[PDB]
C-alpha cells in the first residue's frame, strides 16, 4: 500500500484554460477557490478542482473587485460606475439617445466597444477571452437559414425585431460624420452586432450597494459570466458592498464533488424562448417551459405531484431524491408539466382513475399532434448535429431548441404513460 | 395503513391535518406533522394548511402556537399568511403574539411594510401610553 | 425593519404622606438617640 508501489501513473473535450487567464485576472485581485476554469468546444466553464466539503454557511468560491466590471445604472440617468466614459466624450452621446427600458443592451454594447479602445481598461486584455462572432450562440448573430431551421414563429419574428433594432441604431450613431474615436470603436456594423450579443449573453442585474448609494446596475462582471446556466444552481452571486467585490458563493449546506461545474441561474424562471432571445440556448429540464393545452380534458395534479416526489408550493415545485430512490425519469423537465399541464384539484375530492384514464390517452392523443406537427424527430435532429461537421453554432442551438421543444412534448408523453399506470397502486 | 406496512400517500397526510384543523385539534394536528418529518416529507406545506384551518376554524389561540412553532424551527409561512395571521390576532387584540410572529417574519425574510405596522398600531393605540 | 422595542420610563415626583408611611411599613421614629455609648447597642 505504499505510494511506489501504488501506480496511479475521460472528459477529453474539455482542456484547461490559458494560465493567462486566471493570471490577468489574479494580479487584479481576483480569486478563485477551490475552482479551475475549463474550455472545450461548447466554451469555458469552471470546474471544482476538489471536493467541496458542505459548511454550516455559503462557502466562497471567486471574487471579482469591482474596477474590473462593466456596470451601467438600469433607470436615467446613465451613470457609469468604474467610471471610464470621460466628461464630454461623444460616445455618452450616444448612450444617452437611447430608450430607458428597451436598449439596456446597446448601452452596455457602446461601453464594451469603449473598453476595448481605452487601454488601461482591463476588458481589453479579458476581451480576448470572449467568443468571437462565429463562436457566440446568440441569436443575434444568427441568420435566417438559422432562423427557419429554429421552428418557432414567435421567437423568429423577436429576433428579427432585434436585428432591424440593433442595425438601425448603428446606423444612426455610426454614419459618416462621426468623430475618429467613435467611428474606431465601431468600423463595420457587423462589429457592433458582437457587441450587442456579448452584452446580451453576459449582462448581469444586480442591486449593489456602492458606498452609500444602492442601485440597479447592468453589470458586465469578468469570470463570473463564465459561469453556466441551471435552473437547479449549486452557487450564487452575492455583492459585498464594504470592498466592491462580487463573491460567488457556493450553496450553504451543499457538497460539490470533484469536478462538478459551478452554475447560475441566470434567471429565476423562464421558458426556453426567453433564454433563445436573450442568451441564445436551451434546457431540455426548464421548469416554466409551457404548451397550449385546450381546457376540456384536466387531472388531480396533487396526485401527479406526489406520485414523482414533487412538493411544495407551485411557486416552489421541487422533487425530492431520497424519497424516490433512484427514479431516474424524474428531472426538472416534468417540473414544468405541473405546471403547464391542465389540471383540477378540490380541498381533498380524490380522483376518478378510470376518468383520468379515460383522459390520459386522451390527453396522449394530443400529444402526439404536436410532434406530428414538426416534421422532423427529437431523435432525428440530435442524430443530424452528431452527423453535422461544418455548420453555425447558432444553427446548433435552433436545433437544440426545437429538439428541447420536442422531448419536453416527448418528455411527457413518457410521465403522463407512468403517471397513469402508477395510480392504480 | 401503517398496520399493512406501506409509506402513507402525501395527500392522505395532508388531508389528515387538514381535517385536525377543521375541527381545531391542536394536539392532532402537531403529531400527524410529527409523523411526516418523521416520514421525511414537506413538512412545510402541510403546516401552512394546518395553521390557516385553525384561523378558518376561528381557533386563533391554537394557531398561535402552531404557528409560532413552525415559525421557530425556520421554514417561511407565504406572504398571505403572514398577512393573514397578523390581521386576526391584532383584531382580537393578541398584539403580543401578532409582534412575535412579525419578528419571526422578519427573520424569514419579508419585511414589515405599511400594512403589518398598520395592524399593530391598531392595538397599541389603545394601550394608553402614546 | 422592525425595531427591538424598550419602554423604559423612570418618573420621580413628590410623595404623599401616605406612600412615605408606605415605605415605613411600622417605622416610626421617635427617641433622638443611636448606638449607645457602653453597651454599644
Ligand atoms: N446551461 C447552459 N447550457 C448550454 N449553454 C449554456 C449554458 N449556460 C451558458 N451557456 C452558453 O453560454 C452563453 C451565456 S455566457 C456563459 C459563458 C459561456 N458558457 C462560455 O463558455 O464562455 C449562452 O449563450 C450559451 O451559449
Amino acid at each position: 500500500p505504499f505510494p511506489l508501489f501504488q501506480s496511479p501513473a475521460s472528459s477529453s473535450e474539455l482542456e484547461s484554460a490559458d494560465p493567462d487567464f486566471y493570471k490577468i485576472g489574479y494580479v487584479r485581485r481576483v480569486r478563485a477557490y477551490g475552482v479551475e476554469f475549463k474550455e472545450g468546444p461548447d466554451g469555458f466553464g469552471i470546474y471544482a478542482s476538489k471536493d467541496i466539503e458542505p459548511r454550516r454557511r455559503a462557502r466562497v468560491i471567486m471574487e471579482i473587485p469591482h474596477e474590473l466590471m462593466i456596470t451601467i445604472r438600469q433607470k436615467h440617468p446613465w451613470m457609469f460606475f468604474p467610471d471610464i466614459v470621460p466628461i464630454g466624450h461623444p460616445i455618452f452621446d450616444i448612450i444617452n439617445s437611447t430608450d430607458p427600458e428597451r436598449d439596456w443592451d446597446l448601452r452596455l454594447a457602446c461601453l464594451l466597444l469603449f473598453s476595448f479602445d481605452r487601454e488601461d481598461h482591463f476588458w481589453r486584455l479579458y476581451g480576448d477571452f470572449l467568443p468571437a462572432a462565429d463562436e457566440c450562440s446568440s441569436l443575434l448573430l444568427a441568420t435566417e437559414e438559422d432562423l427557419a431551421e429554429l421552428q418557432d414563429p414567435q421567437l423568429v419574428s423577436t429576433i428579427r425585431q432585434q436585428q432591424k433594432r440593433v442595425l438601425e441604431f448603428w446606423e444612426k450613431n455610426w454614419h459618416s460624420g462621426v468623430p475618429l474615436k467613435i467611428k474606431r470603436l465601431a468600423e463595420d456594423a457587423e462589429r457592433f452586432i458582437w457587441a450587442v450579443s456579448i452584452a446580451q449573453t453576459r449582462c448581469i442585474s444586480m442591486k449593489t450597494r456602492i458606498g452609500a448609494l444602492v442601485q440597479d446596475l447592468n453589470m458586465m462582471i469578468p469570470y463570473a459570466d463564465m459561469l453556466n446556466h441551471s435552473f437547479e444552481p449549486n452557487c450564487f452571486l452575492h455583492w459585498r458592498p464594504k470592498d466592491r467585490i462580487l463573491e460567488v458563493m457556493s450553496n450553504a449546506g451543499q457538497a460539490i464533488k470533484k469536478g462538478e461545474e459551478m452554475t447560475i441561474n441566470y434567471m429565476p424562471g423562464q421558458k426556453n424562448n426567453m433564454l433563445m432571445e436573450r442568451y441564445g440556448f436551451s434546457t431540455p429540464v426548464n421548469p416554466w417551459d409551457a404548451i397550449p393545452f385546450s381546457g376540456d380534458s384536466r387531472i388531480h395534479l396533487n396526485s401527479f405531484l406526489s406520485v414523482f416526489n414533487i412538493f411544495g408550493l407551485p411557486e416552489e415545485y421541487y422533487h425530492d431524491s431520497e424519497l424516490s430512490g433512484d427514479d431516474s425519469f424524474v428531472d426538472g423537465a416534468v417540473i414544468a408539466a405541473a405546471r403547464t399541464l391542465p389540471t383540477w384539484s378540490d380541498i381533498d375530492l380524490p380522483p376518478i382513475p378510470s376518468a383520468e384514464r379515460k383522459a390520459v390517452k386522451e390527453l396522449q392523443d394530443e400529444c402526439r399532434k404536436m410532434l406530428a406537427e414538426y416534421p422532423t424527430t427529437s431523435e432525428q435532429d440530435q442524430k443530424l448535429l452528431d452527423s453535422l461537421s461544418e455548420a453555425r453554432t447558432t444553427f446548433a442551438t435552433a436545433v437544440k431548441y426545437r429538439m428541447h421543444r420536442k422531448m419536453f412534448i416527448g418528455k411527457i408523453i413518457k410521465a403522463l404513460d407512468i403517471y397513469q399506470e402508477r395510480l392504480l397502486f | 395503513e401503517l398496520g399493512a406496512g406501506q409509506r402513507p400517500l402525501p395527500e392522505t397526510m395532508i388531508a389528515l391535518v387538514r381535517l385536525s384543523g377543521s375541527k381545531g385539534n391542536a394536539q392532532r394536528g402537531l403529531e400527524l406533522l410529527a409523523a411526516m418529518e418523521k416520514l421525511n416529507y414537506d413538512i412545510r406545506q402541510a403546516w401552512l394548511i394546518l395553521v390557516e384551518e385553525l384561523v378558518r376554524t376561528n381557533h386563533l389561540e391554537e394557531a398561535n402556537k402552531v404557528f409560532l412553532k413552525g415559525a421557530r424551527g425556520g421554514m417561511r409561512a407565504t406572504d398571505q399568511l403572514y398577512d393573514l395571521m397578523i390581521e386576526e390576532d391584532c383584531k382580537a387584540g393578541d398584539h403580543s403574539n401578532a409582534l412575535d410572529i412579525s419578528y419571526e417574519m422578519e427573520a424569514a425574510g419579508r419585511f414589515a411594510t405599511t400594512f403589518h405596522f398598520n395592524c399593530l398600531l391598531s392595538v397599541q393605540a389603545t394601550c394608553g401610553i402614546p | 425593519m422592525i425595531d427591538r422595542y424598550k419602554h423604559q420610563q423612570l418618573r420621580i415626583g413628590l410623595v404623599s404622606p401616605q406612600q412615605i408611611s408606605a415605605w415605613a411599613t411600622v417605622g416610626e421614629v421617635t427617641k433622638p438617640y443611636t448606638f449607645h455609648y457602653k453597651t454599644n447597642k
